[PDB]
RNA sequence: GAUCUUCGGAUCACUUUGGUCAAAUUGAAACGAUACAGAGAAGAUUAGCAUGGCCCCUGCACAAGGAUGACACUGCGACAUUGAGAGAAAAC
RNA sequence: UCUCUCUUUGCCGGCUUAGAUCAA
């Protein structure tokens, strides 16, 4: 093996192109406390009118 | 080329607004109407990657697997769903 | 302007980065008024 | 590596009828030098014994 | 340690001692379009030096030789291999999809699982040769005279043809058949028309070839196929 | 590559002996010092 | 830099842009909107 | 060249003069930066 | 010369990467199908286009093509001056492609496209 | 071949070939023109700064410009149905 | 238990000097 030496005058040899980010690792389990009951009264008490 | 037209518009729509799940559901439906497998699962898994906590998407995927008689796929999908969200009972009830 | 050297164009154009150093070294060694000519030790790219 | 290359060439061309020694080295050089034409004399430049 | 490139010994030369150079990031893979190092060596004296053409991510997903593009198990072109054997699904031919597939596939292949085992390859080869050997082994009357007489006039349940002596299968089979019946000029044929017309230097050779008569014949596209359907009712 | 990416401030500065190194603060009794300073400020 | 941009491309993706006294208001607006969305998402109870 | 600006003439005294009337597209594309122009002017002084 | 001046014969195989005519094969197979084939696909037939003088197009192209190599299939379009000679080997196919360009039978010789025929694809495969 | 050596020999030197690829239509880019429309904010004229990314261009630039550079800015069903009547059907 | 209709039915572009101006 002999590493061929590079020309000091060479510009960048080739273009760099973007690639969309790969998929992530699978998501972990959620592990929540059991959901609570809100009832229609509290569902309505957070109903906001239109602006 | 009509399939190409629809696929390009769906892909650019989901690229512009990546958080709009309605676009993913519509994409899965339209694509499911003719080419019943493979890329349907691909699109739905991509949507799951975007947000895996969206129960309607899970139910939609399961239901589209029941349509096409894929029972073993659907049961693997339930296993993944219940092992991801053990505290939502919609998935458990559909499974049982 | 010939295809015989079209392999050397990338390096030839890449030497533009070092051109100002060549300008400085050339102007630094200008012959003084009392001497008709000056011979200079030079360093050149094989590309020219 | 030179030995291996020489063996490969000898196998390909079947021309392997040589020995090795010290004065043998000079003797092998002698025939090849005899086949060579003379080197001209410097300061003769355009033909007729040009160097 | 980015040690060595996967190169087959057919194109590594028949010398047990070779010298080769490497320049990092000197080229883009011709599949990955990813930066890759070149390895240049001399196969044999009197030959232009060879060089690798693809990265190490490829020739791993393809089990191939970086220089001569031949698979390292069967020694036949990679394109023909993936077209015939159809071992594992290939990648696309368009740029962005192929580069994304190649990059993620290289990632999952470096994860530890081998994408190519040779057991299935040998099995597929034996199956392929098996399939090849197995591959080795009133309405008709009106479509009979609808134009058979017409074209003859213009420029010329069972039916029996006539033999006159008036003075799937490729065309080269015809060429190496008529060499004993004389020199050849040109053989114009068509599989759909099933008609092959041949020309010789002399009419005597053609006529003596015709005299060999006691599957053979002696003297849009659909227009030329009307008599070709006669092969079912010949 | 860029004007603001050039080398600058290559020597990182560390707290010296009297500037409150970890050793000096560990040896020091901060609770009593805090109490005296609070009392002194209250005095004003 | 000129030769690199000539032989490489923009490399525009993944670069930040400082706030330069003309984007101050339009960026302060983004930060305030994000903060209000956070507070909204918090004070709303589960399943509402 | 290599930019397509083959209608710009760089005469031997290092003056960059268009060989034809340029449209808005060409005028916007043929606009060089301070580095190229500074190098051109240093080259002009060297040639002088 | 440093290259063979004779015609390719049956057993003149070369490496997959290298073009059989001495050049090098890329992967994109171009867009106008112009210069050199792609190592990713294995095709032996090439588009030749040009003159459409009379009905004897089949015989004239057969005469002008068989002398370059061994032929497996010839299909000539009657309506327009298009022919698709299919060669047995890559060597003869590419030699003919580089020997019948801008010649008199100018010929617009290119590379063939994937067949849309469900029947032709089956027999090719 | 030069040097010794004693006419046995010893010294001295020892494996090239920077390859976007073989003499330019058919493997270094990017388009002219003609023909069609033909300049952001709910009347009309019009300042701009942003948000999003497989859109870039000029720039040494993390300044700034290119029409506020351009494109894009919407819209739906994890609705449980019962509340009831009527003709039918099979059912209080 | 079908069919039709109605009803109940919780439900699913930003900023600045309002940017600045305005008679057939
Ligand atoms: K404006
Ligand atoms: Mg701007
Ligand atoms: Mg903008
Ligand atoms: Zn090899
Ligand atoms: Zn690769
Ligand atoms: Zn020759």
């Amino acid at each position: 093996m002999v590493t061929a030496e590079q020309d000091p005058m060479e510009p960048p040899k080739f273009r760099h192109k973007k690639v969309p980010r790969g998929p992530p690792s699978p998501p972990p389990p959620v592990l929540h406390s059991p959901p609570r009951k809100v009832s229609a009264q509290e569902q309505q008490d957070w109903q906001i009118p239109p602006s | 080329e009509f399939q190409g037209r629809k696929r390009k518009e769906f892909e650019d729509a989901i690229r512009r607004n990546r958080l709009a799940m309605g676009h993913w559901m519509r994409y899965g439906q339209w694509e499911l109407d003719q080419k019943e497998f493979a890329r349907a699962r691909s699109v739905f898994e991509r949507a799951l990657d975007v947000d895996s906590t969206y129960i309607p998407l899970w139910l939609k995927y399961i239901e589209c697997e029941m349509k096409n008689r894929n029972i073993n796929h659907a049961r693997n999908l339930f296993d993944r769903a219940v092992t991801q969200l053990p505290r939502v009972d919609k998935l458990w009830y559909k499974y049982v | 302007s010939s295809r015989k050297f079209r392999a050397d164009k990338r390096s030839y154009l890449g030497a533009l980065k070092y051109l100002p150093h060549a300008v400085l070294k050339l102007l630094e060694n200008m012959p003084m008024p009392w001497e008709e000519y000056r011979e200079v030790k030079v360093l050149y790219h094989v590309t020219g | 590596y030179y030995a291996n290359t020489h063996a490969i060439y000898g196998k390909r061309n079947f021309d392997d009828n040589e020995a090795t020694t010290s004065t043998d080295l000079k003797r092998k050089s002698q025939k090849i030098k005899e086949r060579r034409e003379d080197p001209g004399d410097p300061s003769i430049l355009e033909g007729d014994g040009a160097y | 340690d980015v040690e060595f490139p996967s190169i087959c010994e057919r194109c590594l030369g028949d010398n047990s001692y070779v010298r080769m150079t490497k320049e990092p990031l000197g080229q883009e893979c011709k599949i990955c379009s990813k930066p890759c190092t070149i390895f240049r060596w001399i196969k044999e004296r009197g030959q232009k030096p060879g060089k690798t053409q693809i990265c190490v991510g490829c020739a791993r997903y393809k089990n191939c030789c970086q220089s001569c593009m031949l698979d390292l198990q069967f020694g036949l072109p990679i394109a023909l291999r993936d077209a015939a054997l159809k071992l594992v699904e290939s990648g696309p031919t368009n740029d962005i999809n192929r580069e994304f597939f190649a990059q993620n596939q290289q990632r999952l292949l470096s994860n530890g699982e081998t994408a190519y085992d040779s057991q299935e390859a040998s099995a597929a080869a034996r199956n392929l040769v098996k399939k090849v050997e197995k591959r080795e082994l009133v309405e008709s009357k009106q479509i009979l005279k609808e134009a058979r007489a017409s074209d003859a006039s213009l420029n010329a349940g069972n039916v029996s043809l006539s033999i006159n002596m008036e003075p799937e299968l490729a065309d080269y089979k015809i060429r190496k058949h008529f060499e004993q019946y004389g020199p050849l000029k040109s053989v114009v044929c068509s599989h759909r028309a099933k008609c092959a017309f041949v020309n010789f230097k002399t009419r005597s050779s053609a006529e003596i070839a015709a005299a060999a008569s006691p599957l053979k014949v002696q003297w849009g596209p659909e227009g030329e196929v009307r008599n070709a359907k006669l092969a079912d009712l010949v | 590559t860029s004007s603001r990416a050039l080398p600058a401030h290559l020597k990182l500065k560390y707290r010296q002996e009297s500037q409150g190194t970890e050793e000096e603060v560990r040896k020091q009794d901060l609770r009593e010092a805090l109490l005296r300073a609070e009392a002194a400020h209250f005095a004003t | 830099n000129l030769l690199a941009r000539q032989f490489e491309g923009r490399h525009s993706t993944g670069v930040a842009k400082q706030i330069t006294k003309q984007r101050v208001d339009s960026h302060q607006d983004l930060e305030l909107r994000a903060a209000v969305m956070n507070d909204i998402l918090d004070m709303i109870p589960e399943g509402i | 060249h290599r930019k397509g600006l083959t209608y710009l003439h760089l005469d031997y005294n290092c003056n960059l003069k268009p060989t034809k009337t340029l449209t808005t597209k060409e005028r916007k594309k043929s606009r060089f930066g301070n580095a190229f122009h500074l190098m051109r002017e240093i080259l002009r002084l060297t040639k002088l | 010369c440093e290259y063979l001046h004779r015609l390719p014969k049956d057993t003149d195989f070369f490496n997959a990467n290298v073009d059989c005519f001495g050049r090098e094969k890329h992967a994109d197979y171009r867009d106008d199908m112009g210069g050199v084939g792609s190592f990713l696909r294995q095709n032996y037939t090439l588009y030749v286009g040009g003159i459409t003088p009379t009905d004897d197009i089949e015989e004239i192209v057969s005469r002008h093509f068989a002398e370059w190599g061994d032929i497996e299939r010839i299909r000539v379009l009657n309506s327009r001056g298009i022919a698709f000679i299919t060669y047995l080997n890559e060597a003869n196919a590419q030699f003919a492609k580089e020997a019948m360009a801008h010649q008199s039978l100018c010929l617009n010789v290119r590379w063939a496209t994937t067949d849309p025929n469900p029947a032709s694809q089956a027999r090719n495969q």
